[PDB]
RNA sequence: GGUGAAAAGAACCCCGGGAGGGGAGUGAAAUAGAGCCUGAAACCGUGGGCUUACAAGCAGUCACGGCCCCGCAAGGGGUUGU
RNA sequence: UCGGGGCUUAAGCCCAGCGCCGAAGCUGCGGGUCUGGGGGAUGACCCCAGGCGGUAGGGGAGCGUUCCCGAUGCCGAUGAAG
């Protein structure tokens, strides 16, 4: 509305540039020591859990 | 009676428009563009008509005097050794049975340097 | 039509010498592989350029009186134009501008030091580590 | 076969859900699951359900078995939009839209022989 | 082994039994060409201060030809002038014989 | 302003919380499937065929080449490095 | 920074020399064009001399579009327009 006011109209090239430095980067997960799970690193898996064992309600 | 504008509009724009096809930029996307850059392609095409002739000359009268070169002289005394002598003709280009045959080539030098020497 | 396709006519490994002589006439010929002046055009590296290298490894005299300054530039061939390398205070960039003015004296910069820069050095002093083609056009 | 499946006028704007589609097209069955299952996201488990509906038509209808079923595909668009006027100071009445999507998981063979 | 010869204001170097145009012609659609001209040979072939006149060439003709119309397109820029033709280039198509010089 | 000739307007079942789909039947026709004749372009997308990371740009054109696919031949598409 | 590089028995100047290069301008070949003349009874067509820089503006001409005639018709399921 005031001043830097879009000079011209940008390139689909450069738009989808500006949007190609984003590629949609994945998570992590290790299996569970004793189970079939994917857990993310270091965090014990919902269930099944750590040594110890504790909780163990995520049917 | 009212003329419904229709189809005769979008033909000649699609037209034009097929023409376009084969570019970069939104050029090659819109069609009060298309139109233009083509308009330019076309001023290119025929300036690129005489232009090509031309540059040909350019290429034939290189390697003709850079052979001349590889051999003995050089071009200006090439030319009015084919000039002179007689021979009013060659088609510069045709004396590019030179490097594909440098026999034949070989010989005729010997033709300039004779009859202009 | 007509049809002059030479593929690739394989390398000309000539090294002229006359490193003695001139300062202008120090190219032409020597340019037609070179340039103090002659093939620019977005393509012509300092590669070429060497081959020469002007073999006869470097320096030597001056025609004029602009001395006390360069090892020379401008005009060599590829893409800032024609192309160099610059002088004396390039007798450091790298490895030093001589009468290879013509060849390592354009070279020793970074950039065209891209142009492989690869192919040069005072290994051009005619040790050039290598192998060539001796009558090298001497002429 | 390839197990075409679908569900179309849903959320998530062209952009966001695109790339999750693009961050798992092309690796099999167990890997999409777990990752949608754990993706900081909304269309991690919304693509998820529509890869259930993926799921069952060819298990349980086209039958090819969940082993043999990897990723193939799944584009995705743009569809139509919500068009709203947003209120914002000294008299201004904007036009901001709402985007949408086009989620075509399929899912095929295995090996090929 | 190769000839020379200067047809219609086009000049080139034909081999004994191939290739296939030249300029448009007022020549029989399909039977014998005669070129009373001619320009070399093969191991050595001179032409003289006028054209090669020991003998001629010799082509025939397979029917004649329209070669890639160009559509004319130019125009100018600014206050109007649209010209949008298109010429096709009409000429005669060949395929020599020998070259009896 | 438009399904069909008429609703025969999709029953039974599978993913889902539904919304939507997936098999069905139906009718000549189901990109005629419920806002349903056509369905351009702008504009937004998927795979794959071709290029682009030494480069100075009214991005097009001319000569050549490298590649992918039509062509029996010659040819040709188009990709665009110099 | 003379375009730039770079040039000193010049690649600067003076004087002479022959040679080439090099414009859509000219030659040849090929096409269009309008015109003038003649054959053209001939329409046609053929030959012959010449111009075509082109904005306004003059003038000839040429494609397409809704609908009336042509129609109590012709094409159209083997498939109309878009």
């Amino acid at each position: 509305a005031k001043h830097p006011v879009p000079k011209k109209k940008t390139s689909k090239a450069r738009r989808d540039a500006r949007r190609s430095h984003h590629a949609l980067t994945p998570p992590t997960l290790v299996p569970c020591p004793e189970c079939k799970a994917m857990k993310p690193p270091h965090t014990v898996c919902p269930e099944c859990g750590y040594y110890a064992g504790r909780k163990v309600l995520e049917v | 009676p009212r003329a419904k504008t229709g189809v005769v509009r979008r033909r000649k724009h699609k037209k034009i428009l097929k023409l376009a096809k084969g570019y970069w930029g939104l050029r090659s996307k819109s069609f009060r563009k298309a139109r233009e850059t083509l308009f330019a392609a076309g001023n290119y095409a025929y300036a690129h008509r005489k232009r090509r002739k031309r540059d040909f000359r350019r290429l034939w009268i290189v390697r003709i005097n850079a052979a001349c070169r590889q051999h003995g002289l050089n071009y200006s005394t090439f030319i009015h050794g084919l000039k002179k002598a007689g021979i009013e003709v060659d088609r510069k280009n045709l004396a590019d049975l030179a490097v594909r045959e440098p026999q034949v080539f070989a010989e005729l030098v010997e033709r300039a340097k004779a009859a202009q020497g | 039509m007509k049809t002059y396709v030479p593929k690739q006519v394989e390398p000309r490994w000539v090294l002229i010498d006359a490193e003695g002589k001139t300062l202008g006439r120090l190219a032409t010929k020597i340019a037609t592989l070179l340039r103090g002046k002659h093939r620019p055009d977005w393509t012509p590296n300092v590669a070429m350029g060497d081959f020469v290298v002007v073999v006869n490894a470097d320096k030597i005299r001056v025609t004029g009186k602009k001395l006390e300054q360069k090892i020379y530039t401008r005009y060599s061939g590829y893409p800032g134009g024609l192309k160099k390398i610059p002088l004396e205070k390039m007798l450091a960039t790298h490895p030093e501008r001589v009468l290879e003015h013509a060849v390592k004296g354009m070279l020793p910069k970074g950039p065209l030091g891209r142009r492989l820069f690869k192919r040069l050095k005072v290994y051009a002093g005619p040790d050039h580590p290598h192998q060539a083609q001796r009558p090298e056009k001497l002429e | 076969m390839e197990a075409k499946a679908i569900a179309r006028y849903v959320r998530i704007s062209p952009r966001k859900v695109r790339l999750v589609v693009d961050l798992i097209r092309g690796k099999s069955l167990e890997e999409a699951r777990n990752i949608l299952r754990y993706t900081n996201k909304r269309g991690a488990y919304f693509v998820a359900k529509v890869l259930e509906s993926a799921a069952a038509n060819a298990v349980n209808n086209h039958d090819m078995l969940e082993d043999r079923l990897y990723v193939k595909a799944a584009y995705v668009d743009e569809g139509p939009a919500l068009k709203r006027v947003l209120p914002r100071a000294r008299g201004r009445a904007d036009i901001i839209k709402k985007r949408t999507s086009h989620i075509t998981v399929i899912l095929g063979e295995k090996h090929g022989k | 082994m190769f000839a020379i010869v200067k047809t219609g204001g086009k000049q080139y170097r034909v081999e004994p039994g191939l290739k296939l145009r030249v300029e448009k012609l007022d020549a029989e659609p399909g039977a014998t060409v005669e070129l009373p001209v001619l320009l070399l040979g093969g191991e050595k072939t001179v032409v003289g201060t006028p054209v090669v006149e020991g003998a001629s060439v010799v082509a025939e003709v397979l029917g004649h030809g329209r070669g890639k119309k160009i559509l004319v397109s130019k125009f100018k820029a600014k206050v109007q002038y649209r010209r949008k033709k298109g010429h096709r280039q009409p000429y005669t198509e060949l395929l020599i014989k020998e070259i009896r010089g």
